[PDB]
């Protein structure tokens, strides 16, 4: 009985940042923020 | 007033007192003696001179005239309402002027870096869509002199910038094939840079000097380059007349005038100095 489940926090990272930014009425900024986050994550 | 796009009111009116400032086929000796009325301005240049002399009081008539000027500016656009009012003729004109009104092609550009707009910051001001409208009496349309100043970069860049954002799309694929067309295109009409022009035409001017008072539709056309090269500045204008039968080429600097009238052989040119 293995019935797996994974540590989701990036995803929820990136829904925080999404919010902020909605909340801050700076959407046209989203892309280019999140895509930033996205390169940190990766190096 | 001083625009392009009598005088002895406006400039009395410019600062109820008296001033006196100095400087054409004969010259034009452009000088004005304002006093109120004292309206000292040389014209009717050709020796026997003659001069345009009328006594005013600042329908009555020696005939005192009266010159009303309504100035006001607001941004770019500056708006000189002239109406005078002569007892003689007992018939008002009217004159309009308005500066630089136009039309805009540049767009405001977003900056994601900044987070921060960027207007149209090129705002020369070159541009001059003066607009010279004269109603005598019944007649309204007594004299339309609509001749811009502007470099002519404003009119082109407007046009190539209406061309390619909204025509290009709708012209159909099977006229691009044709041979050299796609390169009179590139050459008519060349990508953007930033928000710049694509041409660069400047000092350029197209002055229609209409006029509605001339029997059907008889407009005079002045090319005029304002550049530096020449004698570090002066309006080289040259000037055809469709019934004076006049090409004027004529070398203004502030009131210094070199006048060339030359007319076709009535191929061979008479030239008039």
């Amino acid at each position: 009985g293995i019935m797996p489940r994974k540590y989701l926090i990036e995803k929820h990272n990136i829904k925080v940042l999404k919010k902020k930014l909605s909340q801050a009425y700076s959407t046209q900024q989203l892309t280019k923020v999140v895509q930033e986050y996205k390169n940190l994550i990766q190096n | 007033a001083s625009q392009e796009s009598w005088r002895s009111i406006g400039s009395a009116f410019g600062l109820s007192g008296a001033a006196a400032n100095g400087r054409t086929v004969d010259g034009q000796a452009d000088v004005g003696a304002s006093l109120k009325a004292i309206g000292v301005s040389a014209s009717n240049i050709t020796l026997i001179p003659s001069l345009k002399l009328t006594a005013a009081k600042q329908a009555v008539s020696q005939k005192p005239e009266l010159s009303a000027c309504w100035t006001g500016e607001a941004g770019a656009d500056r708006a000189t309402l002239l109406v005078n009012v002569d007892p003689v003729m007992r018939s008002v004109k009217l004159a309009a002027a308005v500066r630089t009104p136009g039309p805009e092609w540049r767009k405001v550009l977003y900056n994601d870096e900044t987070d921060l707009l960027e207007y149209p910051a090129d705002d020369g001001a070159r541009h001059t869509l003066y607009v010279q409208h004269e109603v005598r009496g019944r007649d309204l349309l007594h004299a339309t002199r609509l001749g811009c100043r502007l470099d002519l970069g404003r009119l082109v860049n407007y046009v190539v910038d209406f061309v390619d954002y909204r025509i290009e799309e709708n012209i159909p694929s099977f006229v691009w094939n044709v041979p050299l067309l796609p390169q009179l295109y590139s050459l008519l009409v060349p990508a953007d840079n930033d928000e710049q022009v694509r041409h660069r035409i400047t000092g350029w001017e197209l002055d229609v000097s209409h006029d509605f008072a001339r029997s059907g539709l008889l407009p005079v056309v002045a090319i005029s380059k304002t550049s530096k090269k020449l004698l570090g500045g002066g309006t080289l204008t040259a000037s055809y007349d469709a019934a004076a039968r006049e090409a004027g080429v004529s070398l203004s600097r502030k009131g210094v005038s070199v006048g060339a009238r030359v007319a076709r052989a009535e191929g061979r040119p008479s030239i008039h100095v």
